[PDB]
């Protein structure tokens, strides 16, 4: 990881990209969540940016996933 | 403004200038080379300037 | 008079000698200017600044 | 114990340090920061000096 | 104590093709990187035995600047195109090959007659071009075992710069590297690529062998 | 524990010690 | 020493108080890293008191800037020293020149 | 094929600096061997430099001894450039005692079985009083390269050990007219040493180091 040109051009703001990657890495670090890209001895931030690079994370996917895990959370709670 | 901020400054510009110049007589004037790689391995062995 | 004194030794008169490169042993084109210059050491030492 | 270990500089802290220095930018800033490019982030590379 | 250097521990041999290899070596004692790398570079570039074209003769040309009809390119082009012909030979000191052809489109190396046990490593290398049906060529090319690079100047008859050595490009680097506590050791990084006559690591082995053999009145 | 510690970094030998004491305090053995 | 100077090194070095310069010429009588004893020639001597000159060189003291100001003797034993000639080469001084 | 060098001759022109000659060398190999040997010789040759010093009356190197006109730092600097040879051991403790007026030099050191000082006239210090005495121990040691004091008993003065004995290696490549085959080179290696390592021994060890480091990728 040297530049983030691709990750910028797929979330075309460069100020939204910071928040997206920050949230994803928060998940990847303190909460128990797993990478989606193969991990090649990199700190969580660069994994988050590489995830955004190949187009499988963005704000929409993240809100969808957290709402999904909330739904299954109350699905298990009522059990 | 638009101008780039990575202008190569003083030693590097002198190296590129001196490298990419031309003089009316030198070792190996006029020959033909199959490509850039052959040019490098001529210059590195003293057979041309 | 500098040239005269250079001649009185055995050194080339132009002032420039022909040097070789330590790492590759090849010769430098463009003769290079060596000599003895008086160097000082100023009191701004890197270990008092870090 | 960790504080004593780093203060005595055992042989492990250097590899630990090279791990925690991996992808951690540091901001270099020169004194009269005149315009936007007087502060810049950089990847550290450990040096002896 | 005063005779225990650091033996390098080869990292890998990265490959980019059948004729392009990046070798690495770490750690060497401080400064041995340049001695080894430069000695290898000088040996590979200057003196490494190989065989290659030295002289061609075409029936329809009397002088270097003579032109020819039918062909698509001049004599300078075809001469410079025979250099890249990556010929391989056997114990014969030298040998004369010949190619005669009259066809449309390309004139590749695959059509050279197999009068001998010589071998080619790039069968489809484009020797020349023949746009017209009547455009025919017939020529003989001399390949002799040689040990360097002899230009035309310092060598009816058409001379091509002999390039015997297998290595198209050798270039190295010396990055910094460390062990547990030692200040500065070298990491040599070679980036070799040959013509095809031999894969790179074999050429490095050959260079180390030549230099080691040369140094065997002293050890 | 007001012992004069060597501050960080400063190294090297100790070439000279000097002790001044006011008239009224008994000089100590190194004095 | 400089080895390309301007002839002002000697005057600068002597015209500061750094170097221990002789007050009455004579013949050196005892040299040492910590002192020099010079036997004054009788002609220059006062009418009485049978004087000699003792010079107490300074040894490893702190300057204002935390540097070492020492003085090295620059004369051998039995060496005649005339009036006004240096004996001790303070910091950055060499045979009474100014070696920075 | 290739011809192979041999040490054809050595011209020990003076007590310090010699001129070995390697011959014959095929076309162009003179430069390669020459630079390799120059780097290796200047970089790493076993050495015998002083490493510690003990003088009786001094506590620290920033003081002075009564009678001897040099400051102790001058004595350490003068010792630093002392060219000493050893035969069997790793380390060894020379001794030097003297009194009375005169130049204390290197020849004064108590002769030992295995140590042989090669430069007697190296003046260490001067004694300038009848009842003045100097008496010290000099801990010669073996090593390689250069090792400052900071990287490695209140009396024991330290010195920085500079081990390598070779001071200046030059070389020339000249045509050799021999064997009826023209175009064959000759490498003349001039070398100025402090005066301890014998030349042919130096070149033999240089070739050994080069080959022993080279074999690590004759089979990769």
């Amino acid at each position: 990881r040297v530049t983030v040109q691709d990750a910028v051009e797929k979330i075309g703001n460069r100020f939204d990209l910071v928040l997206v990657a920050a949230r994803r890495a928060r998940q990847m670090q303190v909460g128990g969540k797993d990478p989606l890209v193969p991990e090649e001895n990199d700190k969580t931030t660069v994994i988050a940016l590489r995830e955004i690079e190949e187009g499988l994370i963005n704000n929409q996917i993240l809100d969808v996933r957290e709402r999904q895990e909330q739904q299954e959370q109350e699905a298990a709670e009522l059990q | 403004n638009g101008e780039p901020i990575i202008v190569p400054s003083q030693d590097v510009v002198l190296g590129l200038y001196y490298m990419t110049r031309d003089c009316v007589n030198a070792k190996g004037e006029g020959m033909v080379l199959t490509g850039p790689k052959e040019a490098e391995r001529l210059y590195r062995s003293g057979l041309a300037s | 008079e500098i040239k005269e004194l250079l001649k009185l030794g055995d050194l080339p008169t132009s002032g420039q000698i022909r040097l070789y490169d330590g790492r590759t042993g090849e010769q430098f084109e463009r003769p290079v200017t060596v000599g003895y210059m008086y160097m000082l050491k100023l009191n701004h030492l890197v270990d008092d600044k870090m | 114990a960790a504080k004593k270990m780093v203060e005595r500089e055992e042989a492990v802290v250097w590899d630990i340090l090279d791990e925690v220095i991996r992808e951690h930018p540091v901001l270099l800033n020169r004194a009269p920061t005149l315009h936007r490019l007087g502060i810049q982030a950089f990847e550290p590379v450990l040096i002896e000096g | 104590s005063v005779t225990e250097f650091l033996k390098p521990r080869l990292v890998d041999i990265e490959q980019v093709s059948s004729t392009h290899a990046k070798v690495t070596l770490e750690p060497l004692e401080r400064g041995f990187g340049h001695t080894l790398g430069n000695a290898l570079r000088r040996i590979l570039l200057s003196s490494m035995p190989g065989c290659a074209v030295t002289e061609v003769e075409i029936d329809g040309v009397l002088h270097e600047y003579s032109t020819k009809e039918g062909v698509q390119e001049d004599i300078l082009e075809i001469l410079l195109n025979l250099k890249g012909l990556a010929v391989r030979v056997q114990g014969k000191d030298e040998v004369i090959l010949t190619l005669n052809k009259s066809g449309i489109g390309p004139v590749t190396a695959a059509d050279i007659t197999h009068d001998g046990d010589v071998e080619i490593v790039k069968p489809q290398h484009v020797i020349c071009h023949l746009t017209d049906e009547n455009a025919s060529i017939s020529m003989r090319i001399k390949v002799q075992r040689g040990r360097g690079y002899v230009p035309a100047s310092t060598r009816g008859r058409l001379l091509v710069d002999a390039c015997y050595s297998p290595v198209e490009r050798i270039a190295y680097n010396v990055e910094a590297a460390r062990v547990e506590q030692r200040t500065d050791l070298d990491k040599l990084v070679i980036e070799m690529e040959t013509n095809g006559t031999i894969d790179p690591e074999e050429a490095i082995r050959r260079a180390a062998t030549i230099l080691a053999e040369q140094l065997e009145a002293f050890v | 524990d007001s012992s004069l510690r060597v501050p960080n970094g400063v190294s090297g030998t100790v070439i000279d010690v000097q002790v001044f004491t006011r008239d009224g305090v008994e000089k100590d053995k190194r004095a | 020493k400089p080895l390309v100077g301007t002839g002002m090194e000697r005057a600068v070095a002597v015209d500061s108080g750094v170097t221990a310069v002789a007050k009455r010429g004579g013949v050196v009588q005892y040299v040492d890293a910590s002192r020099i004893v010079i036997k004054v020639n009788e002609d220059e001597m006062y009418p009485g008191e049978a004087g000699i000159d003792i010079y107490n060189l300074t040894k490893y003291t702190r300057s204002n800037q935390n540097t070492c100001i020492n003085q090295m003797p620059c004369v051998s034993l039995g060496e005649p020293v005339e009036r006004g000639d240096v004996l001790a080469d303070g910091p950055s001084t060499d045979l009474g020149e100014l070696a920075l």
